[PDB]
């Protein structure tokens, strides 16, 4: 991740603000619309619209990104056990980490007007791919 | 293989796009984010930085072709493949694209359109879409199938 | 899509193997190198080492099952598509399996192919078997195009 | 990578020798005939059996094998000017490194009875997929 590349993501997502956790709920829900094979992997949800689980689960999510942004130049220590509990304990297929990333772009952009340019568009998406790939380094 | 509920979705917001501007926004972004796919652009020129790709001129006018094709597969959502045949040997027999690219265009497009109209685009009009994109991927891939 | 030369490739390799030990040796390895698809064997109990998957009677039983869909697809490499419709509706809307997991297993397929017959299995002989595992994977996702 | 997979792929390849030069090559043209899409990035080679640029290109990707295998532990640092040069100059299509990666498997699996094991196969997959990551972290 390019120096310009951590200010847009330290930027964008400043932007975020106190609706992160509502912003992680609506990306899953947008994953779980749009690619239903993602649902499997909670089976114990009630996935319906307006879920506490889902609200619970997208503050947690968030959570995780927020920590991630702090500790950006020292990722894989910061998710480790992030890493162990999606590789090991959920074995989450990598393609999905993908397709969550896609939707936290695309709730982003909906939330975002002035921010979600081309280049912050860019360094988001190098910065969820960071994300996934260490989430995905310990199978 | 779209339910009323989702075509009811995908042309209402589709009647509101401003079909001079987003293709070439999405064409645009797609060589920012994924910038090797500027290896089929060379001709293009100016591709140097974020600003430059957006206000190129080549890259606005391209776009608006791509998403020419775009609107003519929602017009056929049934007969993709007919459709998007003779871009497909373009694409595939000939430009050898890699069809993940399909994909990628397909999702920056829906970034772009959650862009531009923000709350309108709802998970379920987003599932539609997906859904759209999709197809004309795999449309446009089937040479290689 | 296959020309008579691949055809011819592809049949005279398969003619030699067998049947009863390639199908388990083949989900075992995915089972082995890409773990997340244990996720779908829980039933099949020991897959806690190498050996465990290999040696593990289910695994070796349903690979058979799976290679014996396989040489159904050779027998009718020009409709995919109606042989995997059933195996497709299983994998797609029963067990939601990402189809990009077809891929893969295809892909070790190949590795077992080139493991069991060396220098037989050509760079020639390894193209014609990729465009089948390309085809049998893309059929058995249909329900999801 | 864990200590067990690093062992296997010293083993696995150790194993290659003075054929490394040679499976190289034949990983390139598996590549070549499987996935024509990737000879577009040759347009200046003959692609044909036994093409002595072929043969000349498959020893500098054997070789920069052997470099990150020999440095498995500091691969960025030793990838680093490949890194730059595939995605800068090149800019290769990280799919396509997944296309050569299986190739290189399978060419070793036709050349490595023995060698070739479940547990091997599945280090020397990791293996691959780390230098992908590193070859493709430049974009
Ligand atoms: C940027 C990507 C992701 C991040 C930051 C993330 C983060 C998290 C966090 C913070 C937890 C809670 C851990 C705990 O409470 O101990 C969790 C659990 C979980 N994750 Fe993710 N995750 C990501 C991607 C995914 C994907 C792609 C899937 C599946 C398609 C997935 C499936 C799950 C499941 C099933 C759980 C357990 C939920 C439960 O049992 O309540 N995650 N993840
Ligand atoms: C995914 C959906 C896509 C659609 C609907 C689409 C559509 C089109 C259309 C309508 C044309 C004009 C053909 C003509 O002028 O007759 C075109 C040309 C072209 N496309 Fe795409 N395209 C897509 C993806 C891509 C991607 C992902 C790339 C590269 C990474 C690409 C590279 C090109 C190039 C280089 C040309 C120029 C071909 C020439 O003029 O010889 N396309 N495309
Ligand atoms: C890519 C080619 C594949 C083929 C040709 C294939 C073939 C088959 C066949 C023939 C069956 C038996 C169906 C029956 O007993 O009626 C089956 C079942 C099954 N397959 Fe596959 N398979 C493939 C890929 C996969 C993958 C990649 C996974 C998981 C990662 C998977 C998971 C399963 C499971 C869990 C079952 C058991 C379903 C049940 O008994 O309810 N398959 N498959
Ligand atoms: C494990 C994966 C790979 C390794 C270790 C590797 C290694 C190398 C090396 C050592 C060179 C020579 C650099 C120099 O002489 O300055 C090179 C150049 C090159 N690579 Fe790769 N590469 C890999 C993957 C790929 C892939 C997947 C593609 C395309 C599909 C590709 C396309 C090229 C091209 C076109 C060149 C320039 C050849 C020339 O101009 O003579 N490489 N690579």
């Amino acid at each position: 991740l390019s120096p310009a590349d951590k200010t847009n993501v330290k930027a964008a997502w400043g932007k975020v603000g106190a609706h992160a956790g509502e912003y992680g709920a609506e990306a899953l829900e947008r994953m779980f619309l749009s690619f239903p094979t993602t649902k499997t992997y909670f089976p114990h949800f009630d996935l319906s619209h307006g879920s506490a689980q889902v609200k619970g689960h997208g503050k947690k999510v968030a959570d995780a990104l927020t920590n991630a942004v702090a500790h950006v130049d020292d990722m894989p220590n910061a998710l480790s056990a992030l890493s162990d509990l999606h590789a090991h304990k959920l074995r989450v297929d990598p393609v999905n980490f993908k397709l969550l990333s896609h939707c936290l772009l695309v709730t982003l952009a909906a939330h975002l007007p002035a921010e979600f340019t081309p280049a912050v568009h860019a360094s988001l998406d190098k910065f969820l791919a960071s994300v996934s790939t260490v989430l995905t380094s310990k199978y | 293989h779209l339910t009323p509920e989702e075509k009811s979705a995908v042309t209402a917001l589709w009647g509101k796009v401003n079909v001079d501007e987003v293709g070439g926004e999405a064409l645009g972004r797609l060589l920012v984010v994924y910038p090797w796919t500027q290896r089929f652009f060379e001709s293009f020129g100016d591709l140097s930085t974020p600003d430059a790709v957006m206000g190129n001129p080549k890259v606005k006018a391209h776009g608006k072709k791509v998403l020419g094709a775009f609107s003519d597969g929602l017009a056929h959502l049934d007969n993709l493949k007919g459709t998007f045949a003779t871009l497909s040997e373009l694409h595939c027999d000939k430009l050898h694209v890699d069809p993940e690219n399909f994909r990628l265009l397909g999702n920056v497009l829906v970034c772009v359109l959650a862009h531009h109209f923000g709350k309108e685009f709802t998970p379920p009009v987003q599932a539609a879409y997906q859904k759209v994109v999709a197809g004309v991927a795999n449309a446009l891939a089937h040479k290689y199938h």
